[PDB]
């Protein structure tokens, strides 16, 4: 598994900033398993997301989960039966600034992965154990699907 | 009479003066050095971490 | 004792690939091997580029005196 990131989020305030952009809502969320938060854009014609709805969220490297083969190329002729979608809304974009609150010292405790995906960015802070894999200019792949409970 | 060394007996000159800039590498103003100094020494505090 | 710029200002390369496009025009030896263009400004530019162009340029001082430098010598920049 190219899995680089696996956890479940709770949306708690839609765009508290107050900038509005059509067609695209900004989701402050927190985690549940892990102790962070989540400031992502969505496409809010095609996926819809109101707040207090839970979904999982997986960033990975590569969409082919027989091996991490990382291909970059887009083919929309070739379908293969090993892709990671059985997700429901799959964005892609590479990771432009990682930061974190270090004293002297290396990967501090609160660090941060700000991800745009070809405009519309993100912001995963939380603990430097969780972030292992972003490394700066790595593209990424995000992988979300509503849950129901 | 050695205090014709401690007072030195004139500045350095520039380094455009002596050492034509076209052809002696980093032979560079003196208002350059200060920039390109305050920027390496930035640097090596952001690039750190 | 040659102590003037190592690299080809841009008067030098106007000067070289006019004349020397003119040294590939009126009938004149072309030295490069070619796919067939008819400009004499990209024969003389793909001359330059490699080091085929043979000459001697006489950067004046103001004094008179001439410094000797040939194409091949000079750092052209890209």
């Amino acid at each position: 598994a190219g899995i680089l990131f696996e956890d479940i989020f709770d949306v708690k305030d839609i765009d508290p900033e107050g900038k509005k952009f059509d067609r695209v809502s900004r989701l402050h969320c927190e985690s549940e398993s892990f102790k962070m938060d989540l400031i992502l854009d969505v496409n809010i014609q095609i996926y819809p997301v109101d707040l207090g709805d839970k979904f999982r969220l997986v960033i990975a490297s590569t969409l082919y989960e027989d091996g991490t083969l990382d291909d970059g190329e887009y083919n929309p002729t070739d379908d293969r039966p090993s892709r990671a979608d059985q997700f429901e809304y799959v964005m892609y974009g590479k990771v432009y600034r990682i930061e974190g609150d270090e004293t002297s010292t290396e990967a501090a405790t609160r660090l941060s992965a700000y991800v745009s995906y070809g405009g519309l960015l993100m912001r995963l802070q939380g603990d430097a154990n969780n972030l292992h894999g972003f490394e700066v200019d790595s593209r990424v792949y995000l992988l979300m699907k509503k849950l129901a409970f | 009479r050695r205090k014709y060394q401690k007072k030195a007996a004139a500045c350095p000159d520039p380094s455009l003066s002596v050492w034509r800039p076209d052809i002696y590498f980093a032979s560079v103003s003196e208002t350059f050095e200060t920039k390109v100094d305050d920027y390496s020494q930035e640097w090596a505090a952001q690039t750190e971490k | 004792k040659r102590i003037t710029t190592p690299y080809m200002t841009k008067y030098e390369r106007a000067r070289v690939l006019g004349t020397r496009a003119l040294q590939i025009a009126m009938c004149a030896p072309v030295m490069v091997e070619l796919e067939g263009e008819t400009d004499p400004l990209l024969i003389a530019m793909k001359e330059l580029k490699a080091r085929k162009i043979p000459i001697i340029i006489r950067r004046y001082l103001p004094d008179g005196s001439y410094e000797d430098w040939g194409v091949d010598e000079l750092i052209i920049t890209d």
